[PDB]
Order: C-alpha cells, then sequence, then structure tokens
C-alpha cells in the first residue's frame, strides 16, 4: 500500500480504513 | 478541499486520517 489517488468513494474508503470509526469530513470543493 | 489533494493529488493513510476527526 503506497501513497495514491482516491475521490470521495475510494476517497473515504481509505479514510475509513485509515480512522473509520473516527468519521472525517470529506468536504467537496463545489 | 480535500478531496482534491487525494484525487487531485495524491493521498496516503495519513492524509486521510489527518481528516478523520
Amino acid at each position: 500500500f503506497v501513497n495514491q489517488h482516491l475521490c470521495g468513494s475510494d476517497l473515504v474508503e481509505a479514510l475509513y480504513l485509515v480512522c473509520g470509526e473516527r468519521g472525517f469530513f470529506y468536504t467537496k470543493p463545489t | 478541499g480535500i478531496t482534491e489533494q487525494c484525487c487531485t493529488s495524491i493521498c496516503s493513510l495519513y492524509q486521510l486520517e489527518n481528516y478523520c476527526n
């Protein structure tokens, strides 16, 4: 597992494993 | 934006873990 690209979908998944139960903000710059 | 530093750039278990509160 090395640094890579990931947005929302696969992005929170990563946020999930890293923390997951800690909950993240995952803001969307629209 | 955070989904850009990862989707528009690179993000590791630390960059996305730095987003989980």
